[PDB]
RNA sequence: GGGUGUCCGCACUAAGUUCGGCAUCAAUAUGGUGACCUCCCGGGAGCGGGGGACCACCAGGUUGCCUAAGGAGGGGUGAACCGGCCCAGGUCGGAAACGGAGCAGGUCAAAACUCCCGUGCUGAUCAGUAGUGGGAUCGCGCCUA
């Protein structure tokens, strides 16, 4: 049935590196996880010698477990561009591959996000993927400085967010309240940039 | 005046070799092969002061062979400034005529 | 106490081995299991 | 008396360790370099001055409806003669100045080999650490009036 994404992403990275800031760590664990994840669930994509696409069908998604495969391959794309981001202030070329990389997490999300249109997955996971997705799609378009689409995006996740932080407890809507919290200055930045003209 | 004659090599017009072996012409236009000996009877034969010299050849050319031995000389303008024939005003003018009739001659 | 039953406990001389339970590359039969692990190993391995 | 550890060809999960196979996307604007092609101008030759089209390699500026990824990575090493350059002799053009195609000889390594780092997919590995379970329970600790 469920899936608490926002709270996954928060204490995996807290736990694994971004509380000091290490985005290649947070890669490495995210890849590690995938690993373990696809060997425990007999998916494998490549047997030796051949490569098949790992298509995420609609039928296994039963189990529940399987969207954080697919929820990994999204944050793994997503830790390795602002890893670049940061590399990127002594090495300008590097801004390019960092560009890919979100442009492939926000496909993923797209289709996370279809994967969870399925009559098999709760109202609250749709929302959470809704959510993630908006959001991603938020921070590319706001690294190509396409600022009225990026305020599209952030305003959908914002109130996505809301929607989520106002039906249940405060204690648990704290969560939610500080990724809104965490990217409204993003949002007050697009403003000024709409407002120019 | 016999030493200010225009030089034509045979290379100036062979369709088989490049502009850095000595080409001038466009490889639409030049023959095959045209000898020294091809290009005098052209042009004495169209009205030029021409002489051909057997005995000197190309630097270009490293093939010591009849074919492509030779150098043909002709005499573009009298000791005033005038020219011999207006119908051949330069020297570019010279290699396309001989291009042009050497395949009439003995080709058949 | 099942013991897988009881009666037996006393019948064949009142006791399992004494060395009993413990470690069982320890006990004195002190079999180290060859062809078995061999066995598993080749199956773990080839898939 | 109960509970629990000590026992097992046990099981599931999570964070780890060590190690092998395969694979490494492109479109461009511009600049340099080499070859061919094609235009002009000048000369008695050798040749001198200049203009475009296009191919392939390097750089590297903007980019993605290219991904399972695919960076403008590094190390060793690597030279024929149907590769580049320098070319005694010699040859060809020259009155000469010198210049051309260039032998012999020496000479220069971008690539391809190869080993990695990075990235992705693998296949394993540990008489395995932790957590929850299971079968098991005379022996042995620990927790419980
Ligand atoms: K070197
Ligand atoms: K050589
Ligand atoms: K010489
Ligand atoms: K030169
Ligand atoms: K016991
Ligand atoms: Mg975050
Ligand atoms: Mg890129
Ligand atoms: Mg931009
Ligand atoms: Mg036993
Ligand atoms: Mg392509
Ligand atoms: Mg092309
Ligand atoms: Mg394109
Ligand atoms: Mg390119
Ligand atoms: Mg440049
Ligand atoms: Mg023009
Ligand atoms: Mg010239
Ligand atoms: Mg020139
Ligand atoms: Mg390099
Ligand atoms: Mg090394
Ligand atoms: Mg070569
Ligand atoms: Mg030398
Ligand atoms: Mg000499
Ligand atoms: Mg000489
Ligand atoms: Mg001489
Ligand atoms: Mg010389
Ligand atoms: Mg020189
Ligand atoms: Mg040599
Ligand atoms: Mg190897
Ligand atoms: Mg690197
Ligand atoms: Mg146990
Ligand atoms: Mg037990
Ligand atoms: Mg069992
Ligand atoms: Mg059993
Ligand atoms: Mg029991």
């Amino acid at each position: 049935h469920h899936l608490e994404i926002l709270q996954i992403i928060k204490e995996s990275q807290q736990q694994h590196g971004l509380r000091h800031g290490d985005f290649q760590r947070y890669r490495g664990y995210c890849s590690r996880r995938q690993r373990r994840l696809r060997k425990t669930l007999n998916f494998k994509m490549g047997n030796r010698h051949k490569f098949t696409g790992k298509k995420v069908t609609e039928d296994l998604l039963t189990d529940n477990r399987y969207l954080l495969l697919v929820l990994m391959d999204a944050e793994r794309a997503w830790s390795y561009a602002m890893q670049l981001k940061q590399e990127a202030n002594t090495e300008p070329r590097k801004r390019f591959h960092l560009l890919s990389r979100l442009r492939k997490a926000v496909k993923h999300a797209e289709e996370l996000e279809r994967l969870c249109e399925s009559n098999r997955v709760d109202a609250k996971t749709k929302l959470e993927a809704q959510a993630y997705t908006a959001y991603l799609s938020g921070m590319l378009r706001f690294e190509h400085q396409e600022w009225k689409a990026a305020i599209e995006a952030f305003n959908k996740c914002k109130t996505i967010y809301e929607k989520l932080a106002s039906a249940f407890t405060e204690e648990q809507a704290v969560l939610y309240n500080q990724r809104v919290e965490e990217i409204s200055p993003n949002i007050r930045y697009c403003a000024y940039n709409i407002g120019d003209q | 005046d016999q030493d200010r004659f225009i030089c034509i090599y045979p290379a100036y017009l062979n369709n088989k070799k490049t502009i850095a072996e000595g080409r001038r012409i466009p490889i639409s236009k030049a023959v095959e092969n045209p000898t020294a000996t091809e290009i005098q009877d052209v042009c004495s034969a169209v009205g030029l002061n021409v002489f051909l010299e057997k005995n000197k050849m190309y630097s270009r050319e490293w093939n010591r062979d009849v074919q492509y031995r030779g150098r043909v000389r002709v005499q573009l303008k009298q000791e005033d400034g005038s020219l011999c024939l207006v119908q051949f005003p330069s020297r570019k003018s010279v290699m396309l005529y001989a291009a042009e009739m050497i395949p009439k001659l003995k080709t058949r | 106490k099942k013991k897988g039953k009881l009666p037996k406990n006393y019948d064949p001389k009142v006791t399992p081995d004494p060395e009993r339970w413990l470690p069982m590359r320890e006990r004195s039969y002190y079999r180290g299991r060859k062809k078995g692990k061999k066995k598993d190993q080749i199956g773990k391995g080839t898939q």
